[PDB]
């Protein structure tokens, strides 16, 4: 993918709000950017709920390091449109602008699609109960004196 | 010529043609004896519960 | 007295003028010179089955 | 087809929209060729979700090779108006416009018959139960002590 790093779904989303591009004119302070980068690392940081939410493989940028533009994000090549279309959205309201329908459709779309995987992963069948037996049909546990689940 | 291969050629003889059901006869013998739940071929691949 | 490889006792001579076996049969009979006995479990055993599974 | 490559794609896109094309005076510059690509490549990897998503043909350009534009895209022939009446309904909101009824409307058509057959392909009824017999019927299970389906 040519969208490598932070910066560049920063531009990705400016473009698609129609702000700034590398064709226009006039593009957005440095300032600018880093602000997008800032709301960006917050909202990557709200989904990633600290491993309980939207699993993407974003790498989390230290404070040592003094540029957050220009690290490689880590993700996928799928989460890559999902991911600008929602930093568009989130920050049109600091331009006092507002996203056209097609942008929060598509944002939409793909939080579903970045969470179906790990939703899928999670619906996991809880064991059986520790009050339940066996069964005599399962021979080898009732040989073992396993003659109930140990739950849990 | 030999003894022992006229008694196994006869021996084998019967035991090939009462194959059905002698195999028969042992599964009712297992079934009605020991469980009902004859699945010796796949049982160690998930613990399900099984009653009788 | 035989094994898989050899004959232990070759033809020793036993009392009687028939084969000291007696066999009992339920339903017998031959369907195609193929000799088949059955007793009262086999025809249960697929509805039986069934039953068990359904219950568990 | 004349749609052999993702430029090809890229100018039908903008030519639906009324962007650009090879009758108008004035066609957009190539960086907007290049942001339109970097659309269609990244809506086409949200799409193919690596392997469990829409699958298309489409042939994914790699970093080593410079021009994005210029490579086949690789899909059927029955693709390619789906393709990029999505990429021209995607790429609306970059130049303040949206996309007329008529092009989502085929869009919406379009994607749902590429993933037509898959789905047709992916309709299949799981095996028999672990703890289901096979039936006295069937014989030659019966004969070799298979009474129980295997399952999984």
């Amino acid at each position: 993918m040519q969208i490598k790093t932070k910066g560049d779904l920063v531009r990705a989303a400016l473009r698609k709000l129609g702000v700034a591009s590398d064709a226009t004119l006039t593009d957005v302070e440095p300032q600018s950017m880093q602000d997008a980068v800032d709301d960006l690392e917050a909202m990557m940081a709200e989904w990633y709920q600290d491993g309980k939410g939207i699993i993407t493989g974003y790498v989390f940028s230290d404070d040592e390091n003094p540029p957050a533009e220009g690290d490689d994000h880590g993700l996928r090549s799928s989460a890559v449109s999902a991911v600008f279309h929602n930093l568009a959205c989130r920050i049109a309201p600091d331009y006092a602008l507002e996203a056209t329908a097609k942008i929060i459709a598509t944002a939409k779309y793909g939080k579903e699609l970045l969470y179906k995987q790990t939703a899928i992963s999670r619906a996991k069948r809880a064991p059986y109960p520790s009050r339940m037996p066996t069964g005599s049909g399962n021979s080898f546990a009732n040989l073992n004196e396993w003659h109930y689940f140990p739950g849990e | 010529e030999n003894r022992l291969e006229s008694i196994l050629s006869r021996f084998d003889a019967d035991w090939t043609a009462s194959d059905e059901a002698r195999r028969e006869a042992k599964n009712d013998l297992f079934f009605s004896r020991v469980s009902q739940w004859d699945d010796w071929l796949s049982q160690y691949t998930t613990l399900q519960y099984r009653g009788q | 007295i035989i094994t898989c490889t050899a004959v232990l006792k070759d033809k020793q001579l036993i009392a009687g003028e028939h084969i000291p076996i007696v066999p009992v049969f339920g339903e017998w009979g031959f369907v195609e010179d193929k000799e088949v006995y059955e007793g009262v479990v086999r025809l249960t055993k697929d509805g039986q089955r069934l039953r068990n599974m359904i219950m568990s």
